[PDB]
């Protein structure tokens, strides 16, 4: 997984028929210190996440494991909304 | 006018998840909240047709992740008549003018 | 008075698609919207009897586009009595005078 | 910002035991109380998402001790959109600001 | 997924027999801010996309999920044509 | 640039009901009308891809109310190549530029 | 615009008896005549929706007078969009202005 | 001469998807659009043999993603005789000389 | 006169492959191209009767290369009457005089 | 596999139900010389590792091979706690 | 897929038994404009490609889809020899 | 595959039970020209490779193809010991 | 350099029809002619890889019209090594330089 910040939404109307119903979030990756990295991802969002939240997003074949993304062409998925990040016994987020 | 989407659910926890996932999936404005009896509760979003189609389709799948949640009826009207905003509670209120 | 058309549906997304199909199909004015319980929702159009007949039949077929939408009752009164507009919500309001 | 949790019960004695078990179990504020018909009554708590999850799980188990009430639906949203506080009755009222 | 811009087409005649009928688009990746990154991809195009469009591109074994790319040696696929990108409640594209 | 959608019906009364339901449902411009033989008649709309998608789905359901006509084929292209306007009759004519 | 009635018949003697029955039955104007192949021939009338309904139903029964005549499809559009008269041959031509 | 590729489909929405996917898959010029009756419609592209083979093969697969779309016959002639451009409608018109 | 060879195929990609095989196989001039409906398309070559026989036989076998191509009828007239070139499209046009 | 140093923990309360019970560690990647790289990962931790430990973390579908991570949306997992690293017959760690 | 140029061959004699008969090509990646990137790959070559050729190479589990690489430990494979690349309706290659 | 140089060994005693018996090599990636890149990997070593050798390393699910790594959490594996690298018909290695 | 394509037939009349169909189909140069015993005769064409692919596919289909000949083996190499030109007879001879 990677830590990412929800920066926006991507809407596509002309898509695959297996891509319908999939909510697509534009996530910017954040480092371990909390700063925004110049690297992004578009991920499926089963755990309902809004703009500004910190999320855990996986990569690749793990995005097709939630039993309704199984035969869906997805390589990125928000798997968790981050509550708190503790680094060196110090709370960094939350 | 501006496109209108409706998701009717059976239950208030299912209609808040419907309202929350709609405005989180796309750039729509949740303007309305309609109860018609027997637990049939409808939330009404406004926005562009690309946003409303994306929000209603994502708002429908999010309700079937709520225990006890059931989608009764969903619909998108891409171009509602200007007669409808004066009679039906689908119009923009002043509480939601910051989100338009 | 001028003719009355009513479509009663089970559900609010079905009654907005019925109301939007009615005012697009003919020269009718959506004047009314009535909730009577158990999800029975009625929209009321006013116009000439040929336009009201063309709209109410077209509003009934458009509920089949809505998933989970069901028309419960339709009726057309060609010449309602003047007593009915002062009691029942079938009258022209001031907000809908631009569409008459 | 502040998370929202909802428990919908069938019946008013079940929804008061659900609401009492929620604000005792965790640091949540009961802010709302919603009736949508057919006895479906929802209480709305606000807190941190960890506190809302602990309260909703405790309020669900406390309805099982009420004879005559059942939990119909529960849901938790970690951070609702700010569009929802103006349309849905999930916001902090001024009477409950002492418990925030 | 990644956001990419269709910059051209790649045509190969000598290929695997499972690669025939596959439309191959040369796609340049764009960032979350909208500028072109110095990174490209060649992807299959089931959703018919032309030069200049913004597309969503998956990577890996998600390219083989559309039930006719299943046993095809594809590791990138256009899954959607982007209609609207909204970043921080502001429309970036569309 | 502007998207193109086509509905092919069997019969001319079904293709006028399809064309009337397309330009009423969304902000598309009916630009074209094509006959290829065996009664196969095609109407062409131009708009945004979200508006064309809402029109083609509404134009398909409205042929089912026509007795004697059926939808043979529908398609939507999100952005046609500029080669197609000069060969295929999907381009905006100057008679329909007021509806663009 | 004003209403459109279409009768599609299989055969040219059936479409002239349908067109002659239509303009005699009501105050409609035969404006159009369309061939789409396989003997599917359509005549188009314009008038008020009550007159168009009275004519199109009367033009359907008169095809039974014709031996070898068969009505394939009939349809009535009560209020066609203004886009349809510039693309489809349902508009008033200059030759039929004396009958409007 | 320059290579010619043809895709014949049954239906006009299938032939526009065939024409659109051909000029999007490779560097070909759509020059022709041929109706021979019974709904058999053929689009004709010109270009290099590597371009035309890639376009026709990708245009054939894209038609079987259209509902009601059916490929009747496809062919590529890598080196057509110069006699054929004067008789058959496979030649470059002046409308498509910007795409060559 | 100069001999006539005609190959009739079902489909336009089959008739271009038939015409391209004919002018490559022998010293014939493709002069004509005829559509008579239901996809029956005819190409007409002129030449010496030995060249016309060698081309029409080679143009028939090349339609089997086309998937979905089918030869309906072939014929060779060794010495057509001079009346036929003024009525039927079998004559040398001026555009094909460079290939005679 | 990559060598990583456990820098902290990530706790998420709203997650997928298949993500329940998965311990999530914030691991910063270390190089072959032992210095911290500016790159991190969030990984599942079946092998119980604490803060400051050197771990081996895999990537992709190898994280789902642990017979209780099989249908879980995990693309990174601690597979081993590093005891010693020898580089050019010289002990680097341990 | 990525566009790569065949720069050479890699011969290994001491290998896995499932790697026997696999032709290994050293491919340097080329960018979307046609210049050589400082990034390479070693890929299997079922489509017979010689030195200097432009190839499409896939990555990951797509290299095991050609029904004779199925149980072979391959993560890269030449799937096509590039005939022509057209960028912005201008022929870049071929 | 990637070319890598064996720079050492990684030993972990506290690991998964399916990770036992797996020999872990610290491999530094080398470029196509032959110099060491600042990028490493830890891979399983079925083909017995020692310190200083040139190896071919696959990554991903291709590491689980050798029928004794099938249910093992491995995302990197030495598949070949490099005998000869020939670049532009000139022998680079061997 | 340029690609090389080979068609091996059983018999000399089949290999001349194969070689004649190859250089007529695309812009390839027949450069070679090889006999290896058991009647297995091979013709070698050079050209671009797209032209070699179009010629070899057409040369394979043309042996089916020869009675007593069959295609034994076909192959296409997109760019042969420079070693193969000096050992194998696939190189351009001096006599075929006019057709290159």
């Amino acid at each position: 997984m990677q830590m990412a910040k929800v920066c926006g939404t991507v809407v596509g109307t002309q898509k695959l028929p297996s891509m319908t119903g999939v909510k697509l979030l534009l996530l910017q990756f954040i480092d371990a210190n909390g700063e925004l990295l110049p690297k992004y991802e578009v991920a499926a969002d089963p755990v309902g996440a809004g703009l500004g939240e910190w999320v855990l997003v996986n990569r690749g074949s793990a995005a097709r494991q939630t039993e309704y993304h199984q035969n869906r062409p997805l390589d990125a998925m928000v798997v968790a909304i981050i509550d708190t990040v503790t680094v060196n016994n110090r709370r960094l987020y939350g | 006018a501006v496109a209108v989407g409706m998701i009717e659910t059976l239950g208030f926890p299912a209609v808040v998840e419907a309202a929350d996932a709609m405005v989180k999936a796309a750039r729509v404005t949740l303007v309305g909240y309609e109860k018609i009896g027997t637990g049939r509760v409808t939330v009404i979003v406004r926005g562009d047709v690309s946003e409303v189609q994306a929000s209603v389709s994502a708002g429908t799948e999010s309700v079937k992740r709520v225990n006890g949640g059931q989608v009764l009826s969903t619909h998108i009207i891409a171009r509602p008549h200007e007669n409808l905003e004066y009679v039906l509670p689908i119009r923009y209120t002043e509480e939601v003018e910051q989100f338009r």
